C-alpha cells in the first residue's frame, strides 16, 4: 500500500513543519527571557527545569527517530512554556539562583538549535521518501 | 504486413506455446482486454511468430513491419530492477528494464528474496515481455487506431445509439474528421469510452466548426469530468503545475502577434518544465500542467514532444468545484 504510506509521509511533513514554526515562536521568547536574567523560590527553579527537561526529551526523541512520540511531547513542551509566561520571576532572586537558571535557559536554546536542525533534515528526508515512493508506484503499475 | 507482431527466440517458445507453459498468451489477451475497456477501443491482435534464426533469448516487437523494440528474457531467471534506491549489486546479466530504462540485473531464482531486501523490484520473465508489449501499446495508442478501427467503432456504436450516429456521419462530420478527433484523444491518454458525449457535443459544434483540432478542444471540455477524475480521482486538493504569470502573458502575446520570444528561452522552457515534473514528484502530486485554454494545444504539442509523461490540461476542463493549488511553477 504505497498510496497509504505516502499519505502518512505528507501528514508527518506538515505536523513536523508546524512544530518547526512554533519552535521559532518559542526561540524568541526564550532568548529574550534569557537576556533578562543577566517558599515560592522552589517553584521557580522547577518551572525553568521542566522546560529544560522537556527540550531534552524532544532532542532525544529526534536523535532516536521517535517522531510519533516527538509530536505527542510537543504539546506538553508548549504547555510548560506558557506556565512560565503566566508566572513572573519572584522578587527573591539571588546571584546564585539567577545564574543557575541562566544555565538552564541556555540549555534549552542549544537543545532547540540541534532539534531544529534534526527537525529540518527529517523534512528533507520525507520529501525524498515521497518522491521515491511515487516513482516506485509507477514501476508497480507498469509491471503489475 | 501485420499491425502488431512479435518475434521470439526458441527459448521463449515455451512462453508462447499452448502445448506447454504459454504464460504470454494469457497475459497478451488480458492486456488487450483491459486496454479495450480502459481506453475504449480494442487494439490490433498481436501476431506471435517463432524465429529460430533469432537469438535464443531475444524477442522483437514490430508495428507494420518496423521494429519498435527489442530485448532479452530468460524464462528460468528473474529481473531485478533498480529504481534508484537499491543497495549493493547482484550476480547475473546486467541489463536495462524495457519500460523505464532503469538499471536491472537478471538474477538466479535463488536470489529473489535477497534482491527484495536490497530494494530491487523482482519481475518474472513472462511479465518483462508482457510489460514491454503493454508499454509500447500505450505509447502508440494513437497510431494503432487507424481509420479501419474508426469505422469499426462507429458501426459498433451505431447499433447502441442509432439516432446519434445516423444523422452524424457523413452529414455533419466525415469519417476522416471523426477519426482525427479520436486520434487526438488517444494521443493525450484521454479515453474514448464515452462515445455519447463525444458524438453528442460533435453534433452541436460540427455545423459551426469543421476543423478537427478545434473540434477536439471542444470535446475535451465536454469530457472534463473524465479528464479531471483521470488525474485527480476523488474530491481532494488539486495540485497542478502552473506558468509564471509573466511567462503566460509572454506566450499569449507571441500567439497574438505582439512578439515572440528568443529560441533560447524555449530551451529554458523545456528545462524548467522537466524540473517542474521533479518538484511535482517530490510532493506526491500528478504530473499535470494547467494552462490558459488558448495556450493548451501549443504547450501540449511542444512540451510532450520531449517529456511525454507530462499532461497538459486547460482551465476550462477542470471542474469548478475542486480546490486548485499551484504546487510548481515554470518560469
Amino acid at each position: 500500500s504505497i498510496d497509504e504510506t505516502v499519505a502518512r509521509y505528507k501528514a508527518q511533513f506538515t505536523q513536523l513543519d508546524t512544530m518547526m514554526s512554533k519552535l521559532n515562536n518559542t526561540s524568541s521568547y526564550l532568548t529574550q527571557q534569557f537576556t533578562a536574567m543577566n517558599t515560592s523560590t522552589v517553584e521557580f527553579i522547577n518551572r525553568w527545569q521542566r522546560i529544560a527537561l522537556l527540550s531534552q526529551s524532544l532532542l532525544e526523541l529526534a536523535q532516536r527517530g521517535e517522531w510519533d512520540l516527538l509530536l505527542q511531547q510537543e504539546v506538553s513542551y508548549l504547555q510548560s512554556i506558557e506556565t512560565v509566561m503566566e508566572k513572573q520571576t519572584p522578587p527573591g532572586i539571588t546571584r546564585s539562583i539567577q545564574d543557575m537558571v541562566a544555565g538552564y535557559i541556555k540549555q534549552t536554546l542549544d537543545n532547540e538549535q540541534l532539534l531544529k536542525g534534526l527537525l529540518q533534515q527529517r523534512l528533507d528526508e520525507l520529501s525524498s521518501l515521497i518522491g521515491q515512493s511515487t516513482r516506485q508506484k509507477s514501476l508497480n503499475n507498469a509491471y503489475g | 504486413e501485420d499491425s502488431l507482431g512479435m518475434e521470439v527466440g526458441y527459448r521463449l517458445i515455451p512462453m508462447v506455446d499452448f502445448q506447454q507453459d504459454g504464460e504470454l498468451l494469457g497475459r497478451i489477451r488480458s492486456i488487450r482486454k483491459k486496454f479495450a475497456q480502459d481506453m475504449g477501443f480494442l487494439p490490433p491482435v498481436v501476431h506471435i511468430r517463432d524465429n529460430m534464426d533469432l537469438q535464443p533469448a531475444r524477442y522483437r516487437i514490430l508495428m507494420k513491419g518496423v521494429e519498435i523494440g527489442s530485448g532479452d528474457a530468460y524464462p528460468g531467471r528473474w529481473l531485478a530492477i533498480n529504481p534508484g534506491t537499491a543497495a549493493g549489486t547482484l550476480p547475473g546479466e546486467k541489463t536495462v528494464d524495457p519500460a523505464f530504462g532503469l538499471d536491472a540485473i537478471w538474477i538466479e531464482s535463488a536470489l529473489k528474496e535477497q534482491a527484495q531486501i536490497q530494494g530491487f523490484t523482482v519481475v518474472e520473465a513472462s511479465t518483462v515481455v508482457a510489460t514491454h508489449l503493454n508499454h509500447l501499446i500505450g505509447q502508440f495508442s494513437a497510431e494503432l487506431f487507424g481509420r479501419q478501427e474508426a469505422q469499426q467503432l462507429l458501426d459498433r456504436v451505431s447499433q447502441e445509439m442509432p439516432k446519434l450516429t445516423e444523422d452524424l456521419v457523413p452529414g455533419v462530420v466525415t469519417l476522416t474528421t471523426l477519426h482525427k478527433v479520436l486520434q487526438n484523444l488517444l494521443a493525450e491518454k484521454v479515453p474514448i469510452r464515452d462515445m455519447r458525449t463525444i458524438l453528442e457535443t460533435l453534433a452541436e459544434h460540427a455545423p459551426l466548426q469543421s476543423d478537427p483540432h478545434e473540434l477536439t478542444a471542444v470535446v475535451r471540455v465536454a469530457l472534463g469530468r473524465a479528464i479531471t477524475q483521470q488525474w485527480f480521482p476523488g474530491n481532494e486538493e488539486v495540485q497542478v503545475i502552473g506558468l509564471d504569470t509573466a511567462l503566460e502573458r509572454l506566450l499569449l502575446q507571441a500567439l497574438q502577434g505582439g512578439g515572440g520570444l528568443e529560441p533560447g528561452l524555449a530551451d529554458r522552457l523545456l528545462a524548467q518544465t522537466q524540473e517542474a515534473l521533479s518538484r511535482q514528484e517530490m510532493l506526491g502530486a500528478p504530473p499535470v500542467l494547467l494552462v490558459n485554454h488558448a495556450l493548451r494545444p501549443l504547450l501540449s504539442r511542444f512540451l510532450r514532444r520531449s517529456l511525454p509523461q507530462l499532461v497538459v490540461l486547460s482551465n476550462l476542463e477542470l471542474s469548478d468545484n475542486r480546490h486548485i493549488r499551484m504546487t510548481a511553477t515554470i518560469g
